[PDB]
């Protein structure tokens, strides 16, 4: 057991505390003056591409699951939305409880379908962190529901105080999910796929799809089609801070050069 | 305790969201069936790093995951609503769960105008006291 | 703010409908097992419009509906029953909250008593002055 | 946003003021001072008529229902409680969540029955008002239990201070529910009907229903009789302050003149 | 009142279970994915009889139920958690919700210490009146 | 109504009170000093065999359940778990709620199926005692979830302050469960069983069970065997204060005797 932090500010600074340990010259005068908030591990530095995110979650059975409230949120360039089954066809994740929407702001919506064996009644974070939906934070994943990584904090605030929503869903197929041979391939249409890479970021996903579509290098066929791309082309640090390419072909495999 | 971001990194700008708490509404917007839908109740909002503020409140959330999951283990409520309200009552008790003891340490009342009141007052008698 | 009802009628008596506060049950009445259904556990009352406290409170109630729909636009709570605990506590918090500086208007403190104890004794030592 | 009112009575009279605005002489000494309670639309001249009353609801999509509790209620002249389905056969309304009952005293129940477009996942008041069930208020219609029109309020009590039940059920079928051609019958029988109107009062179509039962004016065929009014008959201000009719015949509709 | 245990019999032992409420987790513990399963949450601890507490306590939970029965079937709330919660916020407004008039029975301020402040300057200028 | 009691330690000794009756000296620093607890009626001397106790217990209807928690328990000797139906195989107990599980220490889990009329929808304790599951207390029982019998108290603690886990489980078989004429049979195969008597003690009941198992006194047949216990032989106050039998047999029904 432990006692839950607060935030204050003190000598112009954030401090932790609690309200035990606050001088009679700090004042509460209302409930409005406390506050709960979530923010995304996006903001720390940890890699929010696909292969990277999953393996932060895994699943695990006997622990009941918990949800907590926030009031406010930060807004998000990744986020994710799961649907996956067991090779039999059954749900490995549960539908979301009434009252729980998706995250409300998103840039990118990665949202990955596939199959896995799913060991586990739940699926939690490995790190102890929080999925975030819509200021509610719960301990596991349900299906289906765009959630942002995240932890929340609880603030008092001194008395005194001193462009729109762009959404895109980028799709995305797998398998052997949550186990340590897991693949995954970025969906361009229902039969033209690209095999991905962890180094791949959201915009050059989003313009290797344009040129695609510009170039006619989609399927023409019953079958699949499944580009894969070499490791000497560039790909596009935090996210806060073409004509060149050349298609030949060998399911069906294939791959893009320089 | 101080606060100290030990993370990889830190963005210094919060852009965030968040629920209206002041002014009216505007006409019947505030009915439910004429209002907006769940998508379309959000403000939004932006501050930078002054003092330092963005980046420890992102330390602060990561140190607050071990107690606040100890918290939730041990909770049999499915959800919890309660930490603020149990916070506030929390702050009061400290200062006036018991007897206070004016001029102590614990005790938040000040008597410093209550002085000058009386120690104005010295010459009420002792001065015309003819 | 007074309260001006501005509605077409009003109906001037209330009766009305609550459960039971005070008084003990007679016998084994209070075991779920043998007492009354979901439909006999209230009682009746009826109250006229004394002091125009009827015909206001329908007033009062009309006006609270935007700001309560707000509150509810912007709780994700599906059930809220915490309403009139969070009015007590900032009840306490607004006088205190801070530090209490006697003889202000923001201290509820009374000395009155206090000065008739220490003024009483003036003549304590300024009179046993032999 | 705004702040939640309180009532507190201040030189004889009642006034709106908040916890933050009362003076040290307002005295607060336990939670048992407090009290919520909820009155009804009826008692604000509101015309009760089903016709009057059903076009204050309607179908919208996209908002989530809300919930508030309220300790004390007013008893009620005119309750309501609704059985609409789409001309497909699907329900219009969700059934009552768990533990939410029909409002406990009613002297009259409207039941409707009958079809509609229902053009929305969640029927809400038009004029922003609530739903009041037992002791517990919604946004929103749950299918098939009593509830009355209201609005709630927050009071502060001073220190100091200073017949049976009888209910009624009154059944309606109805075609075109929650539009602007809407057409409503008052049930006799399962196979005896009168055209209803606005004006028609509960007493006056409870008198109506019973010289219809001892006049023998009811259906003796399989099909269905239907009764119309003509506008010269008399009808029974708000609430709280025969041997004469004629009936001939032209389903099968008929008039009943004086 | 005082408590007059009219049981049968008392187990004057006992053993409880509960959850831990001090000390910080050992390692990765917290992190649900790798703590405890819900059957592994628990201590346990034992206490005897001193003062007739164990007794005691049997006897008052046994009163307890009529009224907490009687507030369970007045309520519309499924699971109630905030009994506690209610029990704080009545304890500070018994004593603090109406003006503090000090030295009175029910204002639970001391001056003492207050009082030796103004009582030794009895002689500061009284005596010191050269 | 009345007002829920408080313990508070005053002059060496617990009395009931309220925050409102309480004086200056009394101090209340944290909300960490008040708790709810849940005592077991095994420790009023109550008769705990599986007779006795489900006579305390009876089906009812118009009664809302309802449900408190507590934070704190007793180890048990006796908890019991219910598996009972109509006979036309309908149940007769709701399953367990989202997030209610068994309690969590019990020596003997007296595990009870079979069949009755059920006579209401819920059924509750006929003393007004609860059922205490894990950390959540309850007016009625859940199908298949383990339960001591008990009752709450809440307290306020001073300033200051001054072997493993086993758990056996024992079947029976029962019909006419909640009426004035039901049986009891304590399982020790699917096909052999043993006529319950109020005087047996769990002990003696495994003891029981030990015995004919090592003596070779089960079933070896297709048919179900039943053995009764004639009055003098002798079986093992409160909790916490062999070669010798002979088996002659006469469905098949028979007698152990000394
Ligand atoms: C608050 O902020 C802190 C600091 O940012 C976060 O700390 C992270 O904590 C996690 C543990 O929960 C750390 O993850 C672990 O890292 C270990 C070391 O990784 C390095 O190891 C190789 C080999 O030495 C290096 O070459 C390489 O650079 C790696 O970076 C891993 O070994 C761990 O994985 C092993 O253990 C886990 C079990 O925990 C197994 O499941 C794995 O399969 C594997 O066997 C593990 O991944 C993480 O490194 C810490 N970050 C930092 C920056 O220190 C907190 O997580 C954060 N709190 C919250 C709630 O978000
Ligand atoms: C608190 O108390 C106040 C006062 O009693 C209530 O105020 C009512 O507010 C509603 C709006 O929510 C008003 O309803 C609207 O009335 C308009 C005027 O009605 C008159 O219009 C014709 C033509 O002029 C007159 O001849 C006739 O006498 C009518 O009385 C209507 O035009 C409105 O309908 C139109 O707009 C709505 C959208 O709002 C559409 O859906 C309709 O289809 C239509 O196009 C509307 O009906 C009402 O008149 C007000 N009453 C009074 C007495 O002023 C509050 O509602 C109340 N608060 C709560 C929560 O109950
Ligand atoms: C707090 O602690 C007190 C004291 O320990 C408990 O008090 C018990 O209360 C229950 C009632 O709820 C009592 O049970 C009743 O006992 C009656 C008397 O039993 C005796 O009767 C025969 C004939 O005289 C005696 O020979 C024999 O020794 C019995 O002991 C019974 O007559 C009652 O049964 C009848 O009424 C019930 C309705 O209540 C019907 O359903 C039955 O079918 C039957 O017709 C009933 O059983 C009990 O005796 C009290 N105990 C003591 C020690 O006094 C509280 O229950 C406890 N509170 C909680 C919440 O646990
Ligand atoms: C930088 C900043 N400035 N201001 C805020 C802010 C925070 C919370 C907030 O909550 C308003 C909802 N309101 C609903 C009911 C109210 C009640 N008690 O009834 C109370 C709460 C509004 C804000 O503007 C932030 C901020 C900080 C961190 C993050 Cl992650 C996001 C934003
Ligand atoms: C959610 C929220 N709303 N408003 C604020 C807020 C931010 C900064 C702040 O600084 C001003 C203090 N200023 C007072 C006067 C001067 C004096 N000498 O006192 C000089 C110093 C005051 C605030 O209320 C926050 C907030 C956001 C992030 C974090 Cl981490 C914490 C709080
Ligand atoms: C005219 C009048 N006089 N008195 C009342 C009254 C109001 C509320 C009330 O609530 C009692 C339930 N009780 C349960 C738990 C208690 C706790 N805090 O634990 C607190 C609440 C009892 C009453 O007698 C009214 C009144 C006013 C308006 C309307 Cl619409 C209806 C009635
Ligand atoms: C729910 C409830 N229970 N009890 C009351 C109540 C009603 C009237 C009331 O008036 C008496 C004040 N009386 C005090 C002494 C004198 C003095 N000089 O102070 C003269 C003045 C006091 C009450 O407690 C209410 C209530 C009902 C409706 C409404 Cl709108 C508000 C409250
Ligand atoms: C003899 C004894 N000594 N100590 C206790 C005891 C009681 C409660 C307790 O609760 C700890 C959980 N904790 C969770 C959150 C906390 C918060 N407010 O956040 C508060 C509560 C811990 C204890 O050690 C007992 C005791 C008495 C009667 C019975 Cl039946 C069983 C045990
Ligand atoms: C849940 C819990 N945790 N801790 C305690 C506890 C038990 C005994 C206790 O006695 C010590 C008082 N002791 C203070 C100093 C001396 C002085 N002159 O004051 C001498 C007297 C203090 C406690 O805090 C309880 C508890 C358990 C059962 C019951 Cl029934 C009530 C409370
Ligand atoms: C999973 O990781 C590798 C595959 O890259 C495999 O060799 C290893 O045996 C697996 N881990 C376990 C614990 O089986
Ligand atoms: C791709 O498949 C999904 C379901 O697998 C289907 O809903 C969608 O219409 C398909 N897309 C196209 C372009 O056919
Ligand atoms: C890929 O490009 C096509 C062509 O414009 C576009 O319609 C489609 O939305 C793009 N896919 C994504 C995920 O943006
Ligand atoms: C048909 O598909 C191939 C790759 O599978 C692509 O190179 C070719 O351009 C497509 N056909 C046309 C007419 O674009
Ligand atoms: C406090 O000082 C004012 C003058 O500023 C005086 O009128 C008043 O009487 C003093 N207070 C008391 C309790 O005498
Ligand atoms: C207050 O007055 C009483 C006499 O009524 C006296 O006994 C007491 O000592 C006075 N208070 C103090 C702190 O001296
Ligand atoms: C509904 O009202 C009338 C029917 O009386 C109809 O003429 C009108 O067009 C309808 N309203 C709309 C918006 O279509
Ligand atoms: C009328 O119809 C309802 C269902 O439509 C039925 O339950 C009821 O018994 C019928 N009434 C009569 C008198 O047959
Ligand atoms: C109509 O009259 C008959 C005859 O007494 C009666 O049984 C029936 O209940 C009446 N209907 C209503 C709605 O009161
Ligand atoms: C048969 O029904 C008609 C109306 O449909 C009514 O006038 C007539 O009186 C009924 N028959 C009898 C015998 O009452
Ligand atoms: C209280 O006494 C201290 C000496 O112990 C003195 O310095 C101080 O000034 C006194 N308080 C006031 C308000 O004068
Ligand atoms: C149940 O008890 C006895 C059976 O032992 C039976 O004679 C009696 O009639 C039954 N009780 C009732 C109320 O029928
Ligand atoms: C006894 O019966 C139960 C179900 O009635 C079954 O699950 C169990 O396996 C059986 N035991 C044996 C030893 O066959
Ligand atoms: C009865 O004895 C057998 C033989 O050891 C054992 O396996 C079984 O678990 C016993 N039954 C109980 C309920 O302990
Ligand atoms: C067969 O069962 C009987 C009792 O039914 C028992 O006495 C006998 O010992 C059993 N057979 C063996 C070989 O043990």
């Amino acid at each position: 057991g432990r006692s839950i932090p607060l935030g204050v500010i003190h000598n112009s600074a954030l401090q932790v505390s609690d309200v035990d340990k606050l001088v009679c010259r700090d004042k509460l005068s209302s409930t409005n003056q406390l506050r709960s908030v979530g923010l995304n591990l996006e903001g720390n530095g940890v890699a929010t591409d696909v292969p990277s995110a999953t393996k932060r979650w895994g699943f695990r059975s006997g622990v009941p699951p918990k949800v907590v409230n926030y009031e406010a949120g930060e807004w998000a360039e990744n986020c994710y939305n799961l649907e996956i089954k067991k090779p039999d066809g059954s749900e490995c994740l549960p539908a979301a409880p009434d009252g729980i929407r998706g995250f409300p702001r998103c840039r990118y919506v990665h949202k990955v379908s596939g199959t896995g064996p799913c060991a586990g009644d739940f699926a939690f974070h490995k790190e102890g962190a929080f999925f975030l939906y819509d200021r509610l934070a719960s301990t596991v994943i349900y299906r289906g529901t765009t959630f942002a990584e995240g932890v929340v904090a609880f603030l008092i605030l001194p008395q005194a105080k001193k462009s729109g929503y762009y959404s895109t869903t980028i799709r995305y197929q797998a398998t052997g999910f949550g186990t340590n041979e897991t693949e995954y391939l970025f969906e361009v249409d229902n039969l033209t796929y690209v095999q991905l890479e962890s180094r791949f970021t959201p915009q050059f996903l989003l313009q290797l799809n344009e040129t695609i579509y510009t170039s006619g290098k989609r399927s023409n066929t019953t079958g699949k089609l499944i580009w894969k791309v070499n490791p000497e082309i560039d790909t596009t640090w935090a996210f806060w801070e073409s004509e060149e390419l050349s298609f030949t072909v060998v399911x069906x495999x294939x791959x893009x050069x320089x | 305790e101080a606060i100290v971001n030990a993370q990889p990194k830190c963005n210094p700008n919060l852009h965030y969201w968040t629920t209206q708490d002041e002014g009216a509404a505007i006409g019947l917007a505030w009915i439910p069936y004429f209002g907006p839908a769940a998508e379309g109740i959000y403000i939004e909002g932006l501050m930078h790093n002054q003092d330092g503020l963005i980046c420890g409140l992102r330390q602060l959330a990561n140190e607050t995951t071990q107690a606040l999951q100890l918290f939730l283990r041990a909770t049999t409520e499915l959800r919890t609503f309660s930490i603020l309200n149990r916070k506030a009552i929390d702050f009061l008790l400290q200062r006036w769960g018991g007897t206070c003891h004016i001029l102590g340490p614990d005790c938040c009342i000040e008597p410093a105008d209550w002085t000058k009141n009386i120690t104005d007052k010295i010459d009420q008698i002792i001065h015309d006291f003819v």
